């Protein structure tokens, strides 16, 4: 499929430190089928978002529904069947960093995924168990549609 | 002051075994800056077993 | 001074680069043979520079030390940087 | 341990030349006071 | 922490003493480094001459090098310390003070 | 050894120093070019850490010679950055800080 | 007055022993760390009245290389020392067969036995010093660094490395306090030990003059 992760989210705040840029806002959020937390910048400008909305986030490694890799470069002369197209807002960036709860001997319960969609900066953080998707310097995309 | 610096250093220079000397052949070093390195590819780290 | 044991740096300074490729230069200039092979070029410069580049300038550096003696060294036997 | 008793009785050496030292500065002085005697 | 007393605490950190210290508006190093409970190891002043009569040729080098990194630093600026070190020991290669003048 | 070399050469405990090559950037590089993932084991054996970084500092040459004085200088030029060197390419910061392959 | 000169005595001998210590003359641990008070019960606490006289303070030590070589330190009575008091010391020297010599004195000395100090050098090496210079031992200055006296065979080596000649080291006067303190004279090198910020150690090389 190419699907690294995906849950439903709620918003749970917009901006606590106070609003740092105009067209971007800061949403923490938690899901509830995994207890996840997120931080997740969005352009509210073109893509408006009020606090206890509700959206399903799907970090994807590929957006063309049958397995098959991304070049990185921009064509949108291109006719496949994109995943893209069951959702609202989609954002393309990095994974920079990967945290955890390990010991110098045990592994980690807990991990926490930071990724950077061109400066707009996402932390996905809860179980192990659902971010073996998520490798440092890695290319992913957010695929993230509003539901009601 | 800055006249008087180069007119007393001018002459000074790294010579092929490395030495610093002066116009006299004088030793003024026996290598650039205690550690023969040049000041431009230098740059500032942090000892970690010091602190 | 023994050849043999030469204890000058085994790397071409920035000086005598810039002073090799001048002098090369110059020579191309005044119609010396070329070294190397030339697609098109006709400033001196840079077929000195592809010559240094291919270790083909036939120049000799004499580096003389604070005590009189001097060391020899082929352009070729010296490590070029940049 | 046995390493340990090495070096503890090397240590026991070292302090025995310490004393053999002493000694022997023991046995320069009582030379010494003779002619700071009939120094002044 | 550049006058403190920065000593090495048995566990092998790095302390900053608070200790008193002495400023004088004179100089007479010579007397002032033998007086009881005066430190004759940190005592020091800014007279390069006296540094010079009193404690000698690298001693004034040191403390020369000391005094130009003051005089260069306080501003904030930075200067490569060969530079100073160059510097230091153009006017001491010849085991005296060699003004530049 | 090292520790305590540093620590009589800075008195005042300030880790700040001027060197040749910025090994953490170097390190950093190295981790990015070939891919380095911080969260697996790594096939670095601490052995060719040691091995690699003592053949190293004898390839740094400040002061070139085999006799004992041309050692002790060489000693004295390359002395603070084959500290630097020795502390940051350490077997265990190799290991389970850098882990690199 | 007088508690205050016992002090001034005890300090000058330890930094005169420490001084001979550093030159390579056999000086026991004991006497190199010498505490005031043993320092009084062995010389005494009343200098004023006589007790101690600065001739009991008159040390005799012996290298470490070669027993004969062995040096005096005198502690002239008067301030000012006159050239009598250098032909007395001298006299006794050649009695004893001794060739080296410091004469603390307190005040100073004067010109004409400086100008003797300075003209029988050949036969007697012997140096002055004010007791206000010792005491205090300035090689534990934090501004000065190691200073090692090298020998012939040190200095042949060392202008064979480096391939120069002695006038092309850097220089250290005669007259320096480090220089007087390890006694050293024209001809002679001295290697400096100095920690530097760039390169951790380096040494140096000072051509005495």
């Amino acid at each position: 499929a190419g699907i690294l992760f995906e849950d439903i989210f709620d918003v749970k705040d917009i901006d606590p430190e106070g609003k740092k840029f105009d067209r971007v806002s800061r949403l923490h959020c938690e899901s509830e089928s995994f207890k996840m937390d997120l931080i997740l910048d969005v352009n509210i400008q073109i893509y408006p978002v009020d606090l206890g909305d509700k959206f399903r986030l799907v970090i994807a490694s590929t957006l063309y529904e049958d397995g098959t890799l991304d070049d990185g470069e921009y064509n949108p002369t291109d006719d496949r069947p994109s995943r893209a197209d069951q959702f609202e807002y989609v954002m393309y960036g990095k994974v920079y960093r990967i945290e955890g709860d390990e010991t110098s001997t045990e592994a980690a319960t807990r991990l926490s995924a930071y990724v950077s969609y061109g400066g707009l900066l996402m932390r996905l953080q809860g179980d192990a168990n659902n971010l073996h998707g998520f490798e440092v310097d890695s290319r992913v995309y957010l695929l993230m549609k509003k539901l009601a | 002051i800055q006249r008087r610096l180069i007119k007393s250093m001018e002459s000074v220079m790294v010579k092929y075994d490395a030495t610093v000397r002066n116009s006299i052949n004088q030793v003024v070093q026996l290598r650039y800056g205690e550690d023969g390195l040049a000041g431009e590819s230098v740059e500032f780290q942090n000892l970690a077993t010091l602190k | 001074q023994a050849n043999q044991k030469r204890i000058t740096t085994p790397y071409m300074t920035k000086y005598e680069r810039a002073r090799v490729l001048g002098t090369r230069a110059l020579q191309i200039a005044m119609c010396a043979p070329v070294m190397v092979e030339l697609e098109g070029e006709t400033d001196p410069l840079l077929i000195a520079m592809k010559e240094l580049k291919a270790r083909k300038i036939p120049i000799i550096i004499r580096r003389y030390l604070p005590d009189g003696s001097y060391e020899d060294w082929g352009v070729d036997e010296l490590i070029i940087s940049d | 341990r046995q390493k340990l008793l090495k070096e503890q009785e090397e240590k026991r050496l070292r302090e025995k030349e310490e004393q053999k030292k002493l000694l022997e500065q023991r046995a320069q002085y009582v030379e010494k006071t003779k002619n700071i005697l009939m120094f002044t | 922490d550049n006058k403190k007393k920065i000593i090495i605490t048995e566990d092998g950190e790095f302390k900053a003493l608070q200790e008193w210290i002495l400023e004088t508006d004179g100089v007479s190093l010579m007397r002032v480094l033998s007086e009881k409970d005066v430190d004759p190891v940190r005592t020091t002043s800014n007279d390069i001459v006296e540094i010079f009569t009193v404690l000698g040729i690298e001693a004034v080098r040191k403390a020369l090098e000391r005094e130009l990194y003051h005089v260069i630093s306080f501003d904030g600026s930075y200067v490569n310390y060969r530079h100073l070190a160059l510097l230091c020991d153009t006017m001491t290669c010849r085991g005296h003070l060699m003004a530049i003048t | 050894e090292d520790r305590e070399v540093l620590r009589v050469i800075f008195p005042t405990g300030d880790s700040k120093v001027v060197l040749p090559c910025n090994l953490l950037r170097m390190i950093w590089n190295a981790q990015k070019i070939f891919h380095i993932n911080p969260r697996l084991p790594s096939d670095l054996h601490p052995i060719k850490v040691v091995e690699g970084v003592k053949e190293l500092s004898k390839k740094l040459v400040i002061v070139n010679g085999d006799d004992p004085l041309s050692r002790q200088a060489q000693e004295n030029a390359t002395l603070l950055f084959n500290i630097h060197l020795r502390s940051t390419l350490c077997s265990r910061r190799m290991a389970e800080e850098f882990r690199l392959s | 007055d007088d508690e205050e000169e016992t002090y001034r005595l005890w300090k000058i001998r330890k930094t005169i022993m420490q001084l001979c210590h550093d030159r390579g003359y056999l000086v026991t641990q004991d006497e190199l760390d010498q505490t005031l008070e043993e320092f009084k019960a062995q010389f005494g606490d009343k200098p004023s009245e006589g007790r101690p006289r600065r001739t009991d303070l008159t040390v005799l030590v012996a290298h470490n290389d070669d027993p004969t070589d062995q040096m005096f330190v005198f502690f002239p009575e008067e301030p000012k020392v006159g050239i009598k008091t250098i032909k007395v010391y001298c006299q006794r020297m050649q009695e004893e067969n001794i060739t080296r010599a410091l004469i603390v004195v307190q005040q100073g000395m004067t010109p004409s036995a400086k100008q003797s100090l300075v003209d029988m050098a050949p036969k007697y090496i012997l140096e002055q010093f004010l007791q206000q210079e010792l005491l205090i031992n300035i090689t534990e200055h934090e501004l000065v660094p190691e200073h090692v006296v090298m020998t012939k065979e040190e200095v042949t080596e060392l202008l064979a490395r480096y391939k120069l000649r002695e006038n092309q080291l850097p220089r250290i006067q005669a007259g320096d306090p480090v220089a007087r303190y390890f006694g050293i004279k024209r001809g002679q090198v001295v290697k400096i030990i100095r920690p530097s910020e760039t390169a951790g150690r380096y040494i140096t090389y000072r051509l005495v003059q």
